[PDB]
């Protein structure tokens, strides 16, 4: 039963459009963060509710 | 040392020398059997000779050696056939063991030989020499004066004459001990035999012995007529009470007969009571006017609904679709059931504006559960919402006719004729969506109302609502045909519906007609096997979903291995996910009486890769294990509460609450963490619609009717099977599949009540019976036996389980005759000193009766 | 009273353990009381049961010494005592019915085969052996080994070597006890060398060399050498010298079986490789053994199947095969088939395990 | 003896269930290959 599940988890996990590596320029206290993304532009983005 | 001197004389010539050889061998056969085994053909040739007269001795010697080989069956023939070499009257290792085998042989055979012919024991079919050894075993047993052994061997071996003779002979009419033996066979004969044909014969013949009367148990006298539905047993039952008329005896029986019996029998019995000459007393008991008054009484005095909690729930968010409104409407109705309390609706009429069409239909109808119990003001409340008087909304208007049917079900008699006309009326035309929802409510309501009683006029009407093919109305109609024709159906309904399911196309219709077809098959078993085959043979998902239930219902009560096996096969191998869920749910109902087996079955199946399986199993375990404990069971549902998928979380929460109603509140330490968790979800708004849906209705079940009334199946307050209950949960399993199906949970809320009782006619005494008891009216949700005084012992919350430790004292005007009944849903101590000191506080039933 | 029943039982076991020469003074005098002790409130209770609280082994130890017939002293027509034991053991045998009885039941069969091996007749063995199968999963590693040892002994008189080789080789791979490494080990080795002789394939006693007394070994080598070199003359004189030995062990049966084997082994070493082997050589070898039955013995030799040859004595040559197989059909496939079966049984145990 | 019947019942439920384990196990084998192939 576990084995069936393991293979399945890989099949889901490997389907992704990829996430961009970026650098926090500075922290904002409205729970936004400023990130200068390596290949993209610069964006101010909404930090995770749980982060 | 050697058997060789002896064996030498066995082959020597002259008959005399061979007679001596047999007797020489005889003495030491056992020790030397190995050597003597080779000489068996020679010994066997003496046996076959019918000129040589020590044939019997040669046989005896053969038997001993075959036994030592492993051929027990062969030696058993050979000892009989010798015609004196079977003697049980000596005590030996040889004798004991081959007797053990002989009974086994007759019993195995006896299964087969009964099925061909039910007179076999009466006859030469199983040969006299075998039948004698078996008959002697019976005598052996009886001498030891422990009856359970004698009756056991004969039950397995299909001999009716022996079951009768055993009960008859030993009667001292101690007297109690014979009666106990009678009651043990009765429970047994239904729960262990699956054959109809045997079981009826025992049940009518044992009725006669109890019917003679010096010590007889009324509950048991009542049970056996209910199950078999025979008019003749009822005629005699009633004829006895005329002769031996006491208010005490006459109430006890009628009070049993109003719970356990079904409507169509109930009617057929009354018809006979009138034609025999009647007592006006019984006819009032059978009304069920008393039971509904008791319930009201209980709820009024014992309240603790906790509307601060419901208020707490609603107000946390209004998000998460119109589903969120459907839940808190449903939790309102459960909390306030029969207490009469409208709190949600009074506050939020904006809330109604939020709510969708289908949520507005649940909200009207939730009032149907609230005013259930009053059969006078139940209609009355619904009056401003009827047609000929209109409504605020057409969506309300539909829910009105569904709420009325809730209230009056099984006594809908008048209202049914009324509701039938709206139905026949809007089949001619009414494709407007407002009129469809009207036609919908009438169809739902009337199937609840005529449930349990054949009306071909009901079947006929509804079939034409189906021929319009409304996705809305067809669902209603379809259930309504199943609900009415409950029983054994007809050959007609089966073929006509089944063909018609392939012919017409809709999804809602397919789901409705499948459940429709299952319902007519109750208590059928092998006669239902034909429609089971056809449905599983359809490759439609809808029909296979319905197919499980058909087995569930047909075999409802009686545990059958074949039936459960058929559900396990469909459940594993089909691709369609929906069918797996329906089918695990279906296991529980067969297995209701073997509830110890359910924690082992669903230990595997809560660990599955398909979520449908997990949801269905929370419900499966819950249904089967509802009427009793099962702590191990509660341990399974634990993971499922927090299971990653939202609909598995939902279902575990709901499931958990149906078992532990007043076993909650720190009886089990964990149950506080579960109750807390129910709160946490609602308060959270990062929890999804189905998860919070699940927390909200589970809150309503626990806290149902002010924490006093309970979720049963395989009841402990009435003690017998209920049609309302099995059917009720089956509607319950669907609630997102079609939204206003919840309300059938109404049909199986049972009072836990502990009240004074009178054998005589009611006036409401209320007094404590002070026997030692645990804490479980002190452990309920929040805002042993030793024979000592106890803090509260009348009314309160209590527990069905705890009520049995508090037993009616002989130290007032109230007299035991049962050492407490064992049930606690209708009370009853027998009052032998009417209109005397021992309390007096009239109820509301004594203000009009 | 619960305590009373239990207390009797623990006491009965305790008396059985003590009496292996501590606080004791005559095993035979005491036997009566040991039989007495055994049967009420112990042997009686167990009727559908078996345990290692009941043990034939304790009673075996006791009974075995009496069967040297030095307490009987051969003054009597038959032992009473053995008959009594046998009667009582056979009485258990009834009670067992292969439902849960494989435990203690198997010891009783070891005992029964032993009495046949001392002086009975070993044709009765066949049934017990068969009866006695039923899945075995409760017998101890030493018990398995002793049973096999006794079983092997049975097989050998019945002239079934291969079956006996498998069992004796399987025996010595059970028993981590250092108490069955002692004289019992020696007895076991004796039997494995005898089986090796009978097949006549016989390898050197190398392995045996650091696990037996050098005193045991030299005579043991002497027998093997007699077969190997393939002399009748050498063989007879080895039997003559180590007479006391072959008698003592009671493997005097060898002298009958081996003689026909020894003479055949002696032809075999003389090559049979080419399409004809001249008749004069093979006649010469045989002439030493016996020169009145040179045709009769060579014909018999062929018949046996040990070796196989064709003769014309109207050509006066003996014609032979290589004695080397082929691989081109089912017979190597049959070895493949046995191996896979063995693996699967083993696989089933590893999974179970 | 009323006890023996009861005990035989409990065991029987158990039996049906021991076969039941096997039947889910067979099924899982099929689904394991298909999943591994898919990846």
């Amino acid at each position: 039963n576990d084995k069936v599940r393991f293979i399945k988890d890989e099949l889901r996990l490997l389907q992704e459009p990829g996430s961009y590596v970026g650098e926090v320029i500075k922290i904002v206290s409205d729970k936004k963060v400023l990130v200068k993304v390596q290949p993209e532009g610069k964006y101010i983005v909404d930090v995770a509710k749980d982060i | 040392t050697t058997a060789a001197p002896l064996l030498a004389l066995l082959r020597e010539n002259q008959d005399s020398v061979k007679t001596y050889a047999l007797e020489s061998i005889n003495n030491v056969v056992d020790q030397l059997w190995s050597e003597i085994s080779n000489e068996l053909p020679d010994i066997e040739a003496l046996y076959d000779d019918d000129t040589f007269s020590d044939r019997e001795m040669a046989a005896l010697i053969a038997s001993k050696v075959y036994y030592n080989l492993g051929e027990y069956e062969s030696a058993v023939k050979y000892a009989l056939a010798a015609k004196d070499r079977f003697d049980i009257d000596e005590k030996s290792q040889f004798v004991e063991t081959i007797v053990s085998k002989s009974i086994e042989m007759y019993v195995q055979e006896a299964s087969k030989q009964y099925t061909k012919d039910e007179q076999f024991y009466t006859k030469d079919i199983i040969d006299p020499k075998l039948t004698s050894i078996f008959e002697r075993m019976i005598e052996k047993c009886l001498k030891a004066s422990e009856l359970k052994l004698a009756l056991g061997i004969a039950l397995e071996g299909y001999r009716l004459d022996i079951i009768e003779s055993a009960l008859k002979s030993k009667l001292d009419q101690s007297t109690s001990e014979n009666v106990k033996i009678i009651n043990y066979l009765l429970t047994l004969a239904i729960t262990t035999v699956t054959n109809s044909k045997f079981r009826s014969s025992i049940l009518r013949k044992s009725f006669d012995f109890l019917m003679n009367m010096p010590n007889c148990d009324y509950l048991t006298l009542n049970k056996v007529v209910v199950n078999l539905n025979d008019a003749g047993l009822a005629l005699q039952l009633f004829k006895k009470l005329k002769e031996e008329n006491d208010e005490g005896l006459s109430a006890q029986i009628a009070f049993d007969l109003v719970s356990s019996a079904s409507q169509q029998l109930l009617e057929i019995l009354v018809t006979e009571l009138t034609a025999q000459g009647y007592d006006p007393a019984l006819l009032n008991i059978l009304s069920g006017l008393p039971t509904c008054d008791y319930y009201n009484t209980f709820l009024l005095n014992n309240k603790n609904i906790d509307i601060g909690l419901l208020n707490k729930s609603k107000s946390s968010l209004d998000g998460k679709f119109s589903l969120f409104h459907t839940a808190v409407s449903v939790a309102n109705g459960f909390m306030h059931a029969g207490t009469t309390d409208n709190s949600f609706i009074k506050a939020n009429l904006p809330w109604l504006g939020k709510a969708q069409n289908w949520a507005k239909f649940t909200a009207t109808a939730s009032l149907g559960v609230i005013h259930k119990g009053n059969l006078l003001e139940g209609k009355k409340v619904m009056a401003p919402y009827l047609p000929g008087s209109r409504a605020s909304s057409r969506f309300i208007k539909g829910g009105s006719l569904y709420g009325l049917g809730l209230i009056y079900a099984g006594f809908g008699r008048d209202t049914t004729d009324y509701l039938k006309n709206i139905i026949v009326e809007n089949s001619g035309t009414s494709g407007d969506e407002d009129v469809d929802v009207l036609l919908h409510g009438a169809s739902l309501g009337i199937g609840l109302a005529a449930m349990g009683s054949a009306n071909i006029e009901v079947y006929e009407a509804l079939k034409e609502v189906l021929y319009n093919d409304s996705a809305t109305s067809g669902e209603a109609a379809a259930l309504g045909m199943g609900l009415c024709m409950l029983g054994t159906g007809k050959p007609e309904a089966i073929h006509d519906m089944f063909t018609y399911s392939q012919e017409t196309q809709h999804g809602n219709i397919t789901r409705g007609l499948a459940v429709g077809l299952a319902l007519i098959n109750y208590g059928r078993q092998e006669l239902a096997d034909d429609l089971i085959t056809k449905m599983l043979a359809s490759d439609e998902s809808l029909l296979r979903y319905g197919g499980a239930f058909t087995i569930a219902l047909a075999y409802a009560g009686t545990g059958n291995n074949s039936a459960v096996k058929r559900l396990l096969h469909v459940a594993v191998s089909d691709s369609n996910d929906d069918v797996r869920r329906a089918a695990v749910i279906a296991l529980g109902f067969v297995l209701l009486r073997d509830y110890t087996t359910v924690p082992r079955i669903v230990q595997l199946l809560s660990k599955s890769h398909n979520a449908h399986v997990r949801c269905g199993t929370a419900f499966a375990l819950g249904i089967a294990c509802a009427g009793k404990g099962l702590q191990s069971a509660i341990d399974v549902l634990d993971p499922l509460t927090k299971d990653p998928v939202d609909f598995v979380r939902q279902a575990a929460m709901i499931a958990l609450s149906m078992i532990l109603i007043q076993q909650t509140e720190k009886l089990n330490p964990q149950v506080a963490d579960i109750n807390k968790n129910f709160l946490s979800v609602i308060t959270n708004k990062h929890q999804e619609g189905l998860a919070k849906f699940g927390a909200c209705v589970a809150q309503g079940i626990m806290n149902a009717g002010g924490r006093n009334v309970t979720i049963q199946l395989e009841n402990a307050d009435t003690g017998t099977l209920d049609t309302k209950s099995v059917v009720g949960l089956v509607m319950f399993s669907q609630f997102w599949y079609w939204f206003p199906l919840a309300h059938f949970l109404s049909l199986s809320f049972t009072p836990t009540t502990v009240i004074g009782i009178r054998g005589s006619d009611q006036a409401i005494p209320k007094f404590q019976m002070n026997c030692y008891a645990k804490e479980d009216a002190f452990s309920y949700p929040r805002m042993k036996y030793s024979s000592k005084p106890y803090k509260v012992d009348n009314m309160t919350r209590i527990l069905p389980q705890q009520s049995r430790y508090i037993s009616f004292i002989k130290d007032d005007r109230f007299v035991p005759v049962r050492k407490f009944k064992g049930n606690n849903g209708v009370v009853v101590l027998r009052d032998r000193e009417p209109k005397e000191p021992v309390a007096l506080i009239e109820t509301v039933r004594q203000m009009k009766d | 009273k619960t305590i009373e029943v239990t207390a009797e039982i623990n006491c009965f076991m305790h008396l059985l353990v003590q009496l292996f020469l501590w606080d004791s003074k005559e095993l035979e005098q005491l036997v009566e009381f040991n039989r007495k002790v055994v049967i009420p409130n112990l042997l009686c209770y167990y009727n559908l049961r078996s345990l290692n609280l009941i043990n034939a082994k304790l009673w075996f130890y006791i009974y075995l010494s009496h069967e040297t017939l030095a307490r009987s002293s051969e003054e009597i027509n038959s032992d009473n005592q053995n008959i009594i034991l046998r009667s009582t053991m056979m009485k258990f045998l009834k009670i067992a019915s292969l439902k849960h009885d494989n435990e203690t039941k198997a010891m009783l069969i070891n005992l029964i085969l032993r009495d046949f091996l001392n002086n009975g007749e070993v044709d009765s063995a066949s049934d017990f052996i068969s009866k006695l199968e039923y899945p075995h999963t409760d017998v101890s590693s030493s018990l398995e080994a002793r049973y096999f040892f006794y079983l092997s002994k049975i097989n050998a008189i019945q002239l079934d070597y291969s079956t006996a080789n498998e069992y004796i080789i399987a025996a010595i791979r059970k028993a981590p006890h250092n108490s069955k490494s002692l004289g019992f080990l020696q007895q076991s080795n004796k039997l494995h060398c005898c089986i090796q002789l009978l097949m006549g394939d016989i390898p050197e006693l190398s392995f045996f060399h650091q696990s037996n007394m050098q005193k045991s070994l030299l005579p043991y080598y002497h027998l093997t050498k007699a077969v190997k070199l393939g002399d009748l003359k050498k063989f007879t004189s080895t039997i003559t010298k180590y007479k006391q030995l072959l008698l003592k062990d009671d493997t005097y049966q060898l002298c009958v079986r081996l003689r026909s084997n020894v003479i055949k082994t002696g032809i075999r070493i003389i090559s049979l490789t080419y399409k004809k082997i001249s008749l004069r050589d093979i006649c010469l070898k045989l002439n030493l053994d016996s020169e009145q039955t040179v045709e009769y013995m060579v014909s018999r030799a062929i018949r046996d199947g040990v070796i196989e040859a064709k003769i014309n004595h109207e050509d006066g040559f003996i014609e032979t095969t290589e004695l080397l197989n082929i691989y081109d059909s089912e017979d190597p496939q049959q070895v493949f088939d046995e191996r896979i079966k063995f693996a699967n049984q083993l696989h089933d145990e590893y999974l179970v395990s | 003896y009323f006890k023996l019947k009861k005990l035989e019942k409990e065991y029987e439920l158990l039996t049906l269930q021991e076969d039941y384990i096997k039947d889910e196990q067979r099924h899982l084998k099929r689904e394991l290959k298909r999943a591994q192939e898919e990846v």
